[PDB]
RNA sequence: ACUAUGGUUUUUAUU
RNA sequence: CGGUCCGGCCGGGAACUCAAAGGAGACUGCCAGUGAUAAACUGGAGGAAGGUGGGGAUGACGUCAAGUCAUCAUGGCCCUUACGACCAGGGCUACACACGUGCUACAAUGGCGCAUACAAAGAGAAGCGACCUCGCGAGAGCAAGCGGACCUCAUAAAGUGCGUCGUAGUCCGGAUUGGAGUCUGCAACUCGACUCCAUGAAGUCGGAAUCGCUAGUAAUCGUGGAUCAGAAUGCCACGGUG
RNA sequence: GCGAAGAACCUUACCUGGUCUUGACAUCCACGGAAGUUUUCAGAGAUGAGAAUGUGCCUUCGGGAACCGUGAGACAGGUG
């Protein structure tokens, strides 16, 4: 993935205190159907879906070596080809060829 | 004097002691009558003792652990042969000809990557 | 005899002689026969004359045959003065399943190309 | 009692970390629990063996973690203060509690 | 190619006393369910004696003699090999084939109640009409109509 | 030796 | 071997299990045959096992101007009011038939009710999940224990035992038309997973042809994890009977 | 059972309608605001405005980081 997408990779986590911390008590009740009336809070109802692309709904831990969101080893943060590449140098501590 | 033998079969592991004396059999520090006596042919605890024709001349003590109740008894078959080869030198060949001294490794081995059960490869058709 | 509608055989187990006919339900009929005291297990020989009609106010209750066929044909018929998404696919080889269209649809398309 | 944890990936480094707190103790006549290595942790990985196109051929790798607790009944400045300063041995994690 | 594997054998089982009774944990056994076949061993022969009771010395004297193999056929390719080559079977087949080599209806419309089935097959091998006749008696005419080569 | 038989595939970067 | 809540409970020690592992043993060596009294190959002996024991580990030179600059790496070449960068909605899931890759059934040693046992092997502090209530249930609330061989997922299924179907394209089989719900998400019409109850087709082993297999294998029945609103029959990890 | 372990958008190509052109990922120079809090109107939204309001960290008092804004060249950018 591009370096311009690697700048989006940090813009997507920049709203954590701006939209995703001051209304978290509302976020726990905003869609609960055990409540009076059919409308009670419309002036705050949209404020945590009002931000787009930079939302927890698009947050993914991603390959720390390619920017790809899929097909990577979460214990290393990177894909099969970069585990292979390091194993040919013996470079990952305690990691050794065996099948038991 | 006591004769000794062990046996292994599909996660089951047995050990057996045999003495010259009155005809008894005991298992797992308890009486045999408390969980044996319903087995449909009981060959695995009889046929080596039937080959040497001993009837009631030997006193047996057994310990067994691990796996399923059939393989526990099949593991004891090797214990009642290894503890029985010491009974008389001229019977060492007879238990061997009867197929009781030989063992096999037919129980399944370690998984070969990625083969589902280590002995079959993926299918195909057409050209 | 007379376990379901006017069907004249006195044959089959009490649930199998009542299920998969008249829309009365294949599993509903496994908690209904106790109105007539009829047991799910061991054969019947204590059944009094006309005691079998105790089931009529136990199946209806719910819709039965024609009232179920009308419930099924009513599915698209609550708005008809104006256009609706329920009508055009009802007369096409394209079902309302949200599925990949060019495979596994011959059961909706029928014979010939 | 004072208690320590010695953790490593290498099976001779874990014993080098043991030697600076168990031999240093036996060589002063200090009371010891004796040689106990404890059961070993391991985890397995399956890794694709081509860099390109081939998705079916793969190879396997192991990582094994050794954890010793050694036990201390006569703690000293030459042991419980010295294992937190060990520079001559790389790739080991020492943790201690009072 | 070069395979020379040792031949399989079975020992007489002391619960049934013979080698001919020792194979009904395999003949008409399915899905690896061996103790499910053990459930009906030798009691199936007492159920056969419910249909013709003549004791164990006569229990198989036609129910195997009428159905046992006698010839092995097919061609051998040596030029112009558009014929068949009949050879008489060896004594190691005297009790074989007749309880294994046909399933044409048993896997198609069943073969009646299982606990009664060996008492039916040991009676059908002594009735010798309809099913399993053609696959047996065809080689009693083939080996007389196609025998000019060996 | 060991069955008597079964025809077609555009010229083409060009190594 | 000793003591004794008479119990591995506890001093202490590995009988033999389990997990750690490491070693012995196999060399045609040894007795004979056959042969070019060479190597071989088959019997005998000692062996649990014998003649690469069976399985792993793997892939020498080299072709198809194979595919590939979406795994990288790179020279040249191309776009540059854009083929670059940023945005909203569409689209890629559009469908008149053709074929692989599979999957489920094509019932009656099949189906199910009730009672019972043993494998391995993995996940785990915005996580692994028991208990409890509310409800027909998905679920909504309430919420213990767990920091790993120590504690949640969690009474492996067939087989073992006691019983029951009604002979019928079957209580079979599943494509589907309806009714009513649970929940996420900017939103589920187009383009959703799950829950309860009405309805039910095709299907009875299959044609050229192409196919795995020499035995713990044909057959049959069981256990998790990566991905993580929703999503696979693939992948890797594992067993019981035969 | 393809490159490609999961679909409203996204990883993503393609298309239409908006928006920009030394752009902007990022480096040297320049340069104003704290990040933010309350809140209304247009637009499909990016953007573009209207009305309140905070003055933190750093603070050789000169001047910086966090988070934003905007300008000039050398340039480059590339989901080829």
């Amino acid at each position: 993935a591009k370096q311009s997408m690697k700048a989006r990779e940090v813009k997507r986590v920049a709203l954590a205190d701006k939209y995703f911390a001051k209304r978290a008590e509302l976020k726990a009740i905003i869609s609960d159907v055990n409540a009076s009336d059919e409308d009670r809070w419309n002036a705050v109802l949209k404020l945590q879906t009002l931000p787009r692309d930079s939302s927890p709904s698009r947050q993914r831990n991603r390959c720390r070596q390619t920017g790809r969101p899929h097909g990577f080893l979460r214990k290393f943060g990177l894909s099969r080809i970069k585990v292979r590449e390091a194993a040919m140098r013996g470079e990952i501590p305690g990691l050794k060829k065996a099948s038991w | 004097n006591q004769y000794y033998g062990t046996g292994r079969r599909k996660s089951s592991a047995a050990r057996v002691f045999i003495k010259p004396g009155n005809g008894k059999i005991v298992i797992n520090q308890r009486s045999l009558e408390q969980y044996f006596g319903r087995e449909t042919a009981r060959m695995v605890v009889r046929q080596p003792l039937e080959l040497v024709d001993m009837v009631e001349k030997l006193d047996l003590y057994i310990t067994v652990k691990g796996g399923g109740i059939s393989g526990q008894a099949g593991a004891i078959r090797h214990g009642i042969t290894r503890a029985l080869m010491e009974y008389d030198e001229s019977l060492r060949s007879e238990l061997r000809k009867a197929g009781f001294v030989t063992r096999d490794a037919r129980q399944v081995e370690r998984k070969k990557v990625g083969l589902r059960k280590a002995r079959r490869r993926p299918q195909f058709s057409k050209r | 005899a007379r376990i379901a509608g006017i069907n004249i055989p006195d044959h089959k187990h009490a649930v199998i002689a009542l299920t998969s006919i008249y829309g009365v339900g294949k599993t509903r009929s496994k908690a209904i026969l106790a109105a007539a005291g009829i047991a799910e297990d061991v054969k019947i020989s204590e059944l009094s004359e006309g005691q079998i009609d105790t089931l009529r106010d136990e199946v209806a209750k719910f819709v039965v045959e024609g009232d179920l066929r009308r419930e099924i044909s009513m599915s698209i018929k609550r708005l008809m003065d104006l256009g609706c998404y329920r009508g055009l696919r009802h007369r096409r080889g394209l079902p309302v399943r949200g599925q990949r269209t060019k495979t596994n649809a011959r059961t909706r398309k029928g014979p010939r190309k | 009692r004072i208690r320590i944890r010695l953790k490593a990936f290498d099976h001779r480094l874990i014993d080098q970390a043991t030697a600076e707190i168990v031999e240093t103790a036996k060589r002063t006549g200090a009371q010891v629990r004796g040689p106990i290595p404890l059961p070993t942790r391991k985890e397995r990985f399956t890794v694709l063996i081509s860099p390109h196109v081939n998705k079916d051929a793969r190879d396997q790798y192991e990582i094994r973690t050794h954890l010793r607790l050694v036990d201390i009944v006569e703690p000293t400045e030459k042991t419980v203060d010295a294992l937190m300063r060990l520079d001559l041995a790389a790739g080991v994690d020492v943790q201690i509690s009072l | 190619r070069r395979r020379v594997i040792g031949q399989r054998k079975i020992l007489p089982d002391p619960k049934f006393g013979s080698e001919l009774l020792a194979k009904f944990v395999n003949i008409l056994m399915v899905d690896g369910k061996k103790s499910t076949a053990e459930s009906i061993v030798y009691s199936a022969l007492e159920t056969l004696a419910q249909r013709s009771g003549k004791s164990e010395l006569e229990a198989f004297e036609v129910a195997l003699e009428n159905v046992r193999p006698t010839v092995e056929v097919k061609s051998r390719r040596v030029g112009g090999s558009t014929y068949q080559v009949p050879v008489e079977v060896r004594p190691v087949r005297r009790n074989a084939l007749a309880m294994r080599w046909i399933v044409e209806a048993a896997r198609k419309r069943g073969d009646k109640s299982m606990a009664l089935r060996l008492a039916n097959e040991l009676s059908d091998a002594a009735e010798n009409k309809g099913t399993a006749v053609k696959k047996r008696e065809d080689v009693h005419r083939m080996a007389e109509a196609n025998k000019a080569f060996a």
